[PDB]
C-alpha cells in the first residue's frame, strides 16, 4: 500500500491507494488562539489543526497555510502534513510511499519543498506528484477528455487525447471556492448581514455549500427573483437566529461564469474550457468535446453541469454533440484517481525513492515527475 | 501475424490443449517429492508418447506430456545469420526472466530455441486456457518481433555511416 | 559517444594533470591503444621528466614514407633516443615546460596526438604530391592522364597496419584515393560487419551526403591495387575505397581528414559492439510486452496491503 | 593465448579502478555513475560516465549508479558503462585481451552469468577471470611480487563504498566455509552524515558534501558516550567547513559529533541497520574462530585493511584493540580454567600504503603470472558451455 | 567418487513398454509380407484417380513394432502419398463417415509425417489435421498421446 | 501464388497474384507521438504506421517516406513493408515470391536498395520490379497505347507498341496529387483558412478528393465563378467547422494543365504527353492517340478525360482519332495490372531468384527488369 495525500487549498484529502474514498477529509486549515489564556491547565494547545480547530473556530485565527494552490506557510504546512500521517490516518510516514499532487503551472519550488518536506521531515520511503487534473481523469474511467478540476483556490483545464496531454493548451485560472466566499461576504453585506473574521467566513462557506446553486439563466433568473418568494430560503447561524437569502444564491456562483464581478479581467469557465480545446489540434476536439470532466468541489452546485452544457454548446459549432461528465462523486474524484494510479503496477516503477533522492537532491522531482 | 502460421497454429493448439490435461503426481522412485515427471523421465509408463508439430524443416513444435508435466519445446524461422543472432540472444532475455513467466524453462532442450515446461501446479493456479494463448500468440508474434529488431539494426548502421561520412 | 576520440584519453589526461601540478610523483605505465599499437609512459631519470614511447608493428614501414621528418618537424627539442622495445620515444621536461595554459594545452594534446601523428605521414607524403601532379596536370592536361597513370603504379603507399587490414592509398591530380581492405575475424563481428559496411555505401547514394568523399566497396579488389602484398581476394575480406577529391583536404580540412580516415575501421568496430548493445535494450523491451500476454493467464486476487519494506500492515 | 597485457577493472560500488597488469597506479579512478537522457534512436548512444559524468546533472542528465552493495544490478547501465571503459577511456580492443573483473564473495550466480555473457558476446573479449575482490587485496600487502616477499596467511577485511567482507585465506587458499559479509561501508556512513547535516538544518546536505565531510573530517573514536562529553569539554573540535553549492556560491557548514559517530557504523552498525547487528571486531572474531585450528595463531598475525572505506583516522588501531580484547579475554577465560599460562597470540591489523585501492593492485600483481592464462574463461570455453561456465562459486564448497 | 554410481538400474529393474502395452503376435516376416500386399493397392488406386478407396483400404491394416522401421517407413510413405493425393473438399465426406478406429489410425500417422518434413510435406497434413480434429473432435488427438509408442 | 506491392508515393496498394483488386489499401505514412504521454496503463507506442497513424493523427507528426516516387527515408519505408508483411497481408514475406512496382527514371540506387532489402532484410524467394506504366497496360488488356499514369508523388508516360515500350520517349514529370495538396493548402488561405500541420495536411488531402474537379476551360470556369455561388461547395472539418470553397476547387487540379501556378517550368500534362507521341516514331503516332490509357489516383478528378481529349485534340492534327481510354477501376490499375503479371504462364520464368540474385548481388535487377 501507499498513502495518496491530496493536499488541496481548501480540504486535505487522504487516504489509502485502492481504498473506495478518502478517509480523512477535513480543512487545510491551522488555527491559533486571540484571547486571554486565562484558565491555567486545561488542556491547552498553542494551535490547532483541520476539524479540531473548525470545532474551536470561536477563540481561534483560523488561517490557511495554503493559497491559489501554492503553499505560502510551510511551518503549518507541515504541521497539516504532521496531523494527517500520525493524527487523521494513524500511520507512520517512513512506511508507506506517499502520492501528493498540484496543480499545473505552479512554481518550481512549491514541487522542490514539497519533495524536501516529505524526504528529510516525514522521512517517506518513496513518493510521486502527479497533476490533479491528469489524476481526475483516471476517477473519470478515460485515457481522453478536458478535466476542469476546480477546488478552493485553483480553477485548471488539462486537454488530454490517447493519454497524451497537449500542456501547450492547459488553462490555469486563480479563482474558485475561495473566491466566491470571499464574493459571498461581500453580497450578504448588502441584505444586513456582516460577516468578518476568519471564523465567520466559515460560516458563509457554510452556507454557499447549501444555499447556493447555478441559474442556467442568469439573466431571467434574476428577474425571476427580483419578482417572486420561491427563489428565497434561510438558515440558521450558531448563535440560533436565522439568515434569508435571495439572488445571492445564484450571484454567487455566477462570478464562475463572469468573473467580472469580481474584478478579474478573464474568460468564465464555460470559455476556458473552449479556450483549451480551441488550442488543441484540429483532429482532437470532438474527442475532447465529447468528454468534458467536472471535478473538485466548486463543480458541485446543482445545476452546473446543465448550464455548463448550455455555455459550450453555444461556443462549439453546432454541428457536433458536447458532454459533460460530472459523476455524484466529482467531489473526491482527484483523490479516487491517484488511488487508481498509485496502485498500478508500473507505477510503482516511476516513484522517486529515498536513496535517488539522497543522491540527485530535490531537483529529482524536475525530471522525475512530470 | 497469422494467415501462413494458421494451419501449423491450429495443429499446435490442438495438440497442446489436448497435451494439458495434468494432476497431482507423488514420486514412485523418492518418497515424500513430488517431481515433473516429463522432465525426470525416470519411471516410463506415466510418460505420454513425444509428438511433433511442424511446418518446415526449421519450424518444429516437440510436445512432451506426463501424468503431472508437459515439456514444449519450439524452432523458430532463422533464414540468415542476422536472425540466428537475433534469435539466439532474444531467447536469453526471454528465458532469463523465466521466474516471472512461470511456465519457461531457464534452457532450452538441445537443438531447440525455447521450451516450456508446464507443470501441474501451473494448471491449478493458472488459466490454462490462456496458458495456450500465451504459447500461441507468441509463436504468431515472435517472428514479427525479430524482423523488426533487423530493421532497426539497419537503420542503425546508417546512423553511424551518415553520422560518420558527413563531417569530411 | 557517436565517434571516437582521435588522441589517446589517458596521455592527455594524465599530462594535464603534470602541466598543472606543484609536485609531480613518478610513473611507470604501459597503455594499450587500437589497431594493436601500445603506448609507455614512465619517469626514469626523475620525477620531473616524463619519457612517452611508441609501440606499433607496421612502423618501419612508416619509416619508408617519410615519418621521421613529419615526428622532429611536429616534436623537435623533445625527440629522444626510441627506448627499448618501443619504435619511438620523446622526453618532455616538466621544469623546461611551455608557459601559457593555452602552451600546456596544445602540448599535452599534442602529445596525446601521437598514433596519429605518427600514422600520418603516407597521407602527408600524398597530399603533398598530388599539390605537385595538380601543378603539371595545370601544365598540359593531355599529359596528365599519363602522370596520374604512372602516379597510380609508384606512388602508391601500402601500410600493413594490423594483421587484418591494409590501408592503400596513392595520388593523382584531382584526389588522393585511399582503399581499406577490411575484414571482421570475430564470426559475430563479421555478421553484423556485412550491415554495417553495406548500409555504409547506401549511405553516400543519397541527397544530403553528396558532399562527401566517393565511398565505393567489393568483396573483389580495385584494378590498381590487385598485385599488392597481403591484398588477397578470396578471403572473405572486403574494399572499401574512399576517393578524396581536392575539396576534402583543401588547407582548413587536411588535419582533420587525416585524423578523421584513420579512424575508419575503428569506428565500425566500435558501432558493431554498441549496436549490441542497442539490440538488448530493443529486446528487453518486447519481452517486458510478451509479460502482458502471460499476466492474462493468472487469475485476479488482491495481494495484501503491506508497508513499503514489504513487512504487513493494518489499515482499510 | 594471447600475450597481451590483461585489462584490470575493480567496478565498485563507489569508484571504477581500471587499468593494465604490471603499471604501478590503475589508469582510472572513477566514480562507477552513468549519465542517461530522463528521427531515429540514439538515448542509447548519449550517455557519459565517471568524472565526465558528474558534470552533466546541469545539461539535464540522470545519474545513477549501476552497482549497489557491492553487486551489479543494472544490467543495461553496466554494458554501456564497460563499453564506454573500454572504447573511450582504456580505448583497448577486447579480442586481444584477458579481464580480470571483480565482484563480492557472495554475489548471486546470476551476476556471474550476466558478466560473462556480456563479456564473450557483445564485446568478444579474448578471456575472463571474476576475481572475489578480497582475495586479491591480500597480493597488494606484499613489500614486491618476488617469493621470498609473500605472505600467504592473513585474515583481509575489505571494505568499499558499498560491502565490507571479511575474507580468511591460509596457505595461498581462501577458508570459504569462513566469509564474512556485511552491505553496510562508505555509502551507507555517507547517508549517515548527510542525515545528520539535514538534522541540523545546514545549508547545504548534497551527497558530494557529506561525501566529503566522511575523508576531510570523521575518525574512529575509543568510545562515543566519551567523545560527546569531550565534545563539550573541548569546543575546538567543533570543525567548520566551507562548501560551494550545485550553482556555485559559497556556503558554510558546522561539523559536529558526526566527526566521531559516523565512522562509529562500522563498530556498531545497529547505528545504520536492524539487519547487521555484529559489529566489525567481533565480527572478525567470528572468521577466525571459525576457521580451522592451526591457521588461527597465523590469521590473527597479519589482519590485512583493504578498500577506501578503512581509512578513517584510527580505525586500524580501533579494530586491533577492540580485537585483541576480545582474544586475551577468550584467552584469558582458558587459563583460568588450567591455572597454567599462555603465550597468548599476537594481532596486528595492517593499514599500509597501497591500502585505497588493494583489490586493483592485488588483480595487477596476479594477472602478471605466466599462468594467468589458464585461470581464466577462454572464449573458447564460451563458445563450447555457454554463460553457465561462470556460474559455478570457485570460492564456496559446492554440492556436485 | 561414489555419489555418482548408478544403482538403481541393476537393483530395481524398471517396467518396459512391452509391460504396459500386449506385444505384437504377428512375426516380423508375417507383418511385412501383409504391409508389401498393401502398398500396391495404394499405390494403384492414385493411378486409377480413385485415391480415396486408396486410403479405406491401406488404413484396414497397421504396421507396429521396434523390429520393422524398414517397412514402418513405407506405409508412412504411402500413406502421405495418398494424403496428398485426395481433393480437399472431398475430406470432410471421408472423415464422417471413418470408424472412431480408423480416425485413431489417420492421425496417428500424420503426426508421424508431421515428425520428417524433410521427406513429407506438412502443408497437406496440417490441413488433413484440422480436417479431422474439427469433424470428429479433440479426444483424438488424446488417443495418440495415449497409443503405443511404437506405433 | 505470388504477392504484389505497388508502393505508391502515397498509397500502399498490396495484394496477391490472381485477385479482382488490392487486399490492402493504406497510407503510405509513419508518424511519430510530438506530445508527451501522461497516462500509465495506456498501450504508448513509439511509431505508428498506415491506417492507425491516420486515424491517430492528431497526437502524430506524420511523414511519408516515398517522395516524387524515390524512397527518401528509408527506416519508414522497412516499416512499411514490415507493416504489409506482417500486419495488412499478416503472411511472411519468406513463403510468396513478390511484385514490386517503380515509376520510370528512378535512380538506380532506389531500385538496388528496394532489392537488397528484399532479399537480405525481408528473406524473399523471388522478386521482380515493374514499371508501373508497363503494368497499367496489362490492366487495360492493350498491347500498344501511351500511358498517362499520376500518383501521389509522380506523372509519367510511358509509351508502348506491340509491348515494345519506347525509352528514349519516355516523360515523367515530378508534379502529382501531393503538390497539388500543397498548393490547395496555400491557396485555401487566400479565403482565410489556415492549414498549416502534417495531419491538417491529411484534411486538405481529403477536401481535394472530396470537392475537386478539372474544369474543360479555365478562364471560362473562372469567369463563371467570379459572378456566382452556383459553383460553391461545403465542407465539414473534423472539428464540425465548416469551410465554403470557391473556384480553388478547380484552380487546384488545374496545376496538372499550368504547373507554373507552383512556379515549376514545365509542360503540363496535355503538353508533356503530346511531346513524348511527338518523339515517337511517325508510323506509331497514329495508334498511341487511339490508346491513350490514364492510371494512378490523380487522374480520378471529374472532368480530366473531357479536359485531356479537348486539350491533345487541340495539340494534334485535326485528321485523325484522339481517344482517351480512362476506366473506371482506374485508381488501382496499377496494382491490377501487376496482379495479372504476376499471374500469367510466360512470367514465371522472369523472377529474380534468390539464388540468382546471391552470385551476382543487387545490380543483377537492372538486366532482368525494364
Ligand atoms: N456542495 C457544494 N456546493 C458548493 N461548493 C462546494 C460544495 N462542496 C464543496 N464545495 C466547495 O469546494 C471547495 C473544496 O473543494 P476541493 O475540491 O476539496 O478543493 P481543494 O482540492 O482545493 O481543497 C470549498 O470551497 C467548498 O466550499
Ligand atoms: N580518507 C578516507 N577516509 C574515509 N573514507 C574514505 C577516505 N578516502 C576515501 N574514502 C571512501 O572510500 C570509499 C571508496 O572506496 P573504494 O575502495 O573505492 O570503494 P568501492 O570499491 O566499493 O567503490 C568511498 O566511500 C570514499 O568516500
Ligand atoms: N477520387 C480522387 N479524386 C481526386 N484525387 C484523388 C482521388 N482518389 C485519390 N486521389 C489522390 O491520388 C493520390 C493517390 O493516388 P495513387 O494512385 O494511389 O498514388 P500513388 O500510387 O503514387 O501512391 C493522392 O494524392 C490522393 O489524394
Ligand atoms: F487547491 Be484546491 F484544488 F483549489
Ligand atoms: F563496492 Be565497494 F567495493 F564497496
Ligand atoms: F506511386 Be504513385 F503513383 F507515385
Ligand atoms: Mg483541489
Ligand atoms: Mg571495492
Ligand atoms: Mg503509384
Amino acid at each position: 500500500t501507499a498513502l495518496v495525500c491530496d493536499n488541496g487549498s481548501g480540504l486535505v484529502k487522504a487516504g489509502f491507494a485502492g481504498d473506495d474514498a478518502p478517509r480523512a477529509v477535513f480543512p487545510s486549515i491551522v488555527g491559533r488562539p486571540r484571547h486571554q489564556g486565562v484558565m491555567v491547565g486545561m488542556g491547552q494547545k498553542d494551535s490547532y489543526v483541520g476539524d479540531e480547530a473548525q470545532s474551536k473556530r470561536g477563540i481561534l485565527t483560523l488561517k490557511y497555510p495554503i493559497e491559489h494552490g501554492i503553499i505560502t506557510n510551510w511551518d503549518d504546512m507541515e504541521k497539516i502534513w504532521h496531523h494527517t500521517f500520525y493524527n487523521e490516518l494513524r500511520v507512520a510516514p517512513e512506511e508507506h510511499p506517499t502520492l501528493l499532487t498540484e496543480a499545473p503551472l505552479n512554481p518550481k519550488a512549491n514541487r522542490e519543498k514539497m519533495t524536501q518536506i516529505m524526504f528529510e521531515t516525514f522521512n517517506v520511503p518513496a513518493m510521486y506528484v502527479a497533476i490533479q487534473a491528469v489524476l481526475s481523469l483516471y476517477a473519470s474511467g478515460r485515457t481522453t477528455g478536458i478535466v476542469l478540476d476546480s477546488g478552493d483556490g485553483v480553477t485548471h483545464n488539462v486537454p488530454i487525447y490517447e493519454g497524451y496531454a497537449l500542456p501547450h493548451a492547459i488553462m490555469r485560472l486563480d479563482l474558485a471556492g475561495r473566491d466566491l466566499t470571499d464574493y459571498l461576504m461581500k453580497i450578504l453585506t448588502e441584505r444586513g448581514y456582516s460577516f468578518v473574521t476568519t471564523a465567520e467566513r466559515e460560516i458563509v462557506r457554510d452556507i454557499k455549500e447549501k444555499l447556493c446553486y447555478v441559474a442556467l439563466d442568469f439573466e431571467n433568473e434574476m428577474a425571476t427573483a427580483a419578482s417572486s418568494s420561491s427563489l428565497e430560503k434561510s438558515y440558521e447561524l450558531p448563535d440560533g437566529q436565522v439568515i434569508t437569502i435571495g439572488n445571492e444564491r445564484f450571484r454567487c456562483p455566477e462570478t464562475l461564469f463572469q468573473p467580472s464581478f469580481i474584478g478579474m479581467e478573464s474568460a468564465g469557465i464555460h470559455e476556458t474550457t473552449y479556450n483549451s480545446i480551441m488550442k488543441c489540434d484540429i483532429d482532437i476536439r470532438k474527442d475532447l468535446y465529447a468528454n468534458n470532466v467536472m471535478s473538485g468541489g466548486t463543480t458541485m452546485y446543482p445545476g452546473i453541469a446543465d448550464r455548463m452544457q448550455k455555455e459550450i454548446t453555444a461556443l462549439a459549432p453546432s454541428t457536433m454533440k458536447i458532454k459533460i461528465i460530472a459523476p455524484p462523486e466529482r467531489k473526491y474524484s482527484v483523490w479516487i484517481g491517484g488511488s487508481i494510479l498509485a496502485s498500478l503496477s508500473t507505477f510503482q516503477q516511476m516513484w522517486i525513492t529515498k536513496q535517488e533522492y539522497d543522491e540527485a537532491g530535490p531537483s529529482i522531482v524536475h525530471r522525475k515527475c512530470f | 501475424m497469422s494467415n501462413t502460421l494458421r494451419p501449423y497454429l491450429n495443429a499446435v493448439r490442438s495438440t497442446l490443449t489436448a497435451s494439458l490435461a495434468l494432476e497431482e503426481f507423488s514420486s514412485e522412485i523418492v518418497e515424500r517429492q513430488s517431481q515433473p515427471e516429463v522432465e525426470v523421465g525416470r519411471s516410463p509408463e506415466i510418460l505420454l508418447k513425444p509428438l511433433v508439430v511442424s511446418r518446415n524443416e526449421q519450424e518444429q513444435c516437440l510436445i512432451e506430456s506426463s501424468v503431472n508435466s508437459v515439456r514444449f519445446s519450439i524452432r523458430i524461422k532463422q533464414v540468415d545469420e542476422i536472425e540466428r543472432i537475433l534469435v539466439r540472444k532474444f531467447m536469453q532475455f526471454l528465458m532469463g526472466r523465466a521466474e516471472s513467466f512461470f511456465i519457461l524453462r531457464r534452457k532450452p532442450v538441445q537443438g531447440y530455441d525455447i521450451s516450456f515446461l508446464i507443470t501441474n501446479y501451473h494448471t491449478e493456479e493458472m488459466l490454462k486456457h490462456k496458458l495456450v494463448d500465451f504459447i500461441i500468440e507468441f509463436m504468431e508474434e515472435v517472428d514479427a518481433e525479430i524482423s523488426e529488431m533487423k530493421l532497426f539494426l539497419n537503420g542503425r548502421a546508417r546512423l553511424v555511416a551518415e553520422t560518420y561520412l558527413s563531417c569530411f | 559517444m557517436l565517434s571516437l576520440d582521435y588522441n589517446n584519453i589517458f596521455i592527455y589526461e594524465l599530462l594535464t594533470e603534470r602541466f598543472s601540478s606543484e609536485n609531480p610523483s613518478s610513473i611507470d605505465q604501459v597503455v594499450t591503444d587500437f589497431d594493436g599499437v601500445t603506448f609507455h609512459i614512465s619517469t626514469p631519470e626523475e620525477k620531473t621528466k616524463i619519457l612517452i614511447s611508441l609501440s606499433m608493428k607496421c612502423y618501419p614501414e612508416l619509416v619508408n614514407y617519410g615519418t621521421l621528418d613529419l615526428l622532429k618537424q611536429i616534436y623537435g627539442a623533445y625527440v629522444h633516443e626510441p627506448e627499448m622495445g618501443y619504435n619511438f620515444s620523446i622526453l618532455i621536461d616538466l621544469q623546461q615546460l611551455p608557459a601559457t595554459d593555452e602552451e600546456k594545452e596544445q602540448l599535452a594534446m599534442s602529445i596525446s596526438m601521437l598514433k596519429r601523428n605518427v600514422l600520418a605521414a603516407p597521407f602527408h607524403r600524398a597530399f603533398t604530391k598530388q599539390a605537385e601532379l595538380a601543378d603539371l596536370a595545370r601544365k598540359d592536361p593531355e599529359n596528365a592522364p599519363m602522370l596520374d597513370k604512372q602516379a597510380t603504379s609508384q606512388e602508391l603507399m601500402a601500410i600493413h597496419y594490423r594483421d587484418e587490414e591494409t590501408i592503400v592509398l596513392w595520388p593523382e591530380h584531382d584526389r588522393v584515393t585511399v582503399v581499406f581492405s577490411t575484414k571482421f575475424r570475430e564470426e559475430t563481428d563479421r555478421i553484423f560487419g556485412k550491415v554495417f559496411l553495406q548500409e555504409f555505401v547506401d549511405a553516400r547514394r543519397r541527397p544530403a551526403i553528396q558532399t562527401a568523399p566517393q565511398v565505393l566497396f567489393s568483396y573483389d579488389p580495385p584494378l590498381e591495387i590487385r598485385d599488392i602484398q597481403g591484398i588477397q581476394k578470396g578471403d572473405d575480406f572486403g574494399f572499401v575505397t574512399f576517393v578524396l577529391f581536392e575539396r576534402h583536404f583543401t588547407p582548413q580540412n587536411r588535419e582533420d581528414c587525416i585524423s578523421h580516415i584513420q579512424v575508419f575501421r575503428n569506428t565500425l568496430h566500435f558501432h558493431i559492439k554498441a549496436s549490441k548493445a542497442y539490440m538488448h535494450q530493443r529486446m528487453r523491451k518486447r519481452v517486458a510486452d510478451f509479460q502482458k500476454v502471460l499476466n492474462r493467464a493468472k487469475p485476479d486476487v488482491e495481494l495484501e496491503r503491506k508497508t513499503a519494506t514489504g513487512r504487513s500492515f493494518v489499515r482499510a | 593465448a594471447s600475450f597481451n597485457v590483461p585489462i584490470i577493472m575493480d567496478n565498485g560500488t563507489g569508484y571504477s579502478k581500471l587499468g593494465y597488469a604490471g603499471n604501478d597506479a590503475p589508469s582510472y579512478v572513477f566514480p562507477t555513475v552513468i549519465a542517461t537522457r530522463s528521427k531515429r534512436a540514439t538515448e542509447d548512444l548519449d550517455f557519459f560516465i565517471g568524472n565526465d559524468a558528474l558534470k552533466k546533472a546541469s545539461a539535464g542528465y540522470s545519474l545513477d549508479y549501476p552497482i549497489r552493495h557491492g553487486q551489479i544490478e543494472n544490467w543495461d547501465h553496466m554494458e554501456r558503462f564497460w563499453q564506454q571503459s573500454l572504447f573511450k577511456y582504456l580505448r583497448c580492443e577486447p579480442e586481444d585481451h584477458y579481464f580480470l573483473l571483480t565482484e563480492p564473495p557472495l554475489n548471486p550466480p546470476e551476476n556471474r552469468e550476466n558478466t560473462a555473457e556480456i563479456m564473450f558476446e557483445s564485446f568478444n573479449c579474448a578471456g575472463l577471470y571474476i576475481a572475489v575482490q578480497a582475495v586479491l587485496a591480500l597480493a597488494a600487502s606484499w613489500t614486491s611480487s618476488k617469493v621470498t616477499d609473500r605472505s600467504l596467511t592473513g585474515t583481509v577485511v575489505d571494505s568499499g563504498d558499498g560491502v565490507t567482507h571479511i575474507i580468511p585465506v591460509a596457505e595461498g587458499y581462501v577458508i570459504g566455509s569462513s566469509i564474512k559479509t556485511m552491505p553496510l561501508a562508505g555509502r551507507d556512513v555517507t547517508y549517515f552524515v548527510q542525515s545528520l547535516l539535514r538534522d541540523r538544518n545546514e545549508p547545504d546536505s548534497s551527497l558530494k558534501t557529506a561525501e566529503r565531510i566522511k575523508e576531510e573530517c570523521c575518525y574512529v573514536c575509543p568510545d562515543i558516550v566519551k567523545e560527546f562529553s569531550r565534545f563539550d569539554r573541548e569546543p575546538d573540535r567543533y570543525l567548520k567547513y566551507a562548501s560551494e553549492s550545485i550553482t556555485g556560491h559559497s556556503t558554510t557548514i558546522d561539523v559536529g559529533f558526526e566527526r566521531f559517530l559516523a565512522p562509529e557504523i562500522f563498530f556498531n552498525p545497529e547505528i545504520a541497520s536492524s539487519d547487521f547487528l555484529t559489529p566489525l571486531p567481533e565480527l572478525v572474531d567470528n572468521v577466525v574462530q571459525s576457521s580451522p585450528i592451526d591457521v588461527r595463531k597465523g590469521l590473527y598475525k597479519n589482519i590485512v585493511l583493504s578498500g577506501g572505506s578503512t581509512l578513517f583516522k584510527n580505525f586500524g588501531n580501533r579494530l586491533q584493540r577492540d580485537l585483541k580484547r576480545i582474544v586475551d579475554e577468550r584467552i584469558h577465560r582458558s587459563e583460568m580454567l588450567s591455572g597454567a599460562k599462555s603465550g597468548g597470540v599476537d594481532v596486528n591489523v595492517i593499514s599500509h600504503k597501497r591500502q585505497r585501492n588493494a583489490v586493483w593492485f592485488g588483480g595487477s600483481l596476479l594477472a602478471q603470472t605466466p599462468e594467468f592464462g589458464s585461470y581464466c574463461h577462454t572464449k573458447a570455453d564460451y563458445e563450447e558451455y555457454g554463460a553457465s561456465i561462470a556460474r559455478r562459486y570457485q570460492i564456496f564448497g559446492n554440492s556436485l | 567418487t561414489f555419489r555418482t554410481l548408478d544403482v538403481d538400474s541393476i537393483t530395481e529393474p524398471v517396467l518396459t513398454e512391452q509391460d504396459i502395452f500386449p506385444i505384437r503376435n504377428e512375426t516380423a516376416e508375417q507383418v511385412q509380407a501383409a504391409v508389401s500386399q498393401l502398398i500396391p493397392q495404394a499405390r494403384s488406386a492414385i493411378q486409377t484417380g480413385n485415391a480415396l478407396q486408396g486410403l479405406k483400404t491401406l488404413l484396414s491394416y497397421v504396421p507396429y513394432g521396434n523390429d520393422v522401421q524398414e517397412v514402418r517407413t513405407q506405409y508412412l510413405n504411402a500413406f502421405v502419398d495418398v494424403l496428398s493425393n485426395i481433393r480437399a473438399a472431398d475430406i470432410p465426406a471421408f472423415v464422417k463417415e471413418c470408424s472412431t478406429e480408423e480416425i485413431d489410425n489417420i492421425v496417428n500417422f500424420i503426426y508421424r509425417g508431421l515428425a520428417n518434413p524433410q521427406a513429407y510435406n506438412s502443408s497437406v497434413l496440417l490441413n488433413w489435421h484440422e480436417k479431422v480434429v474439427e469433424i470428429s473432435g479433440i479426444g483424438c488427438i488424446v488417443r495418440v498421446l495415449n497409443s503405443r509408442p511404437d506405433l
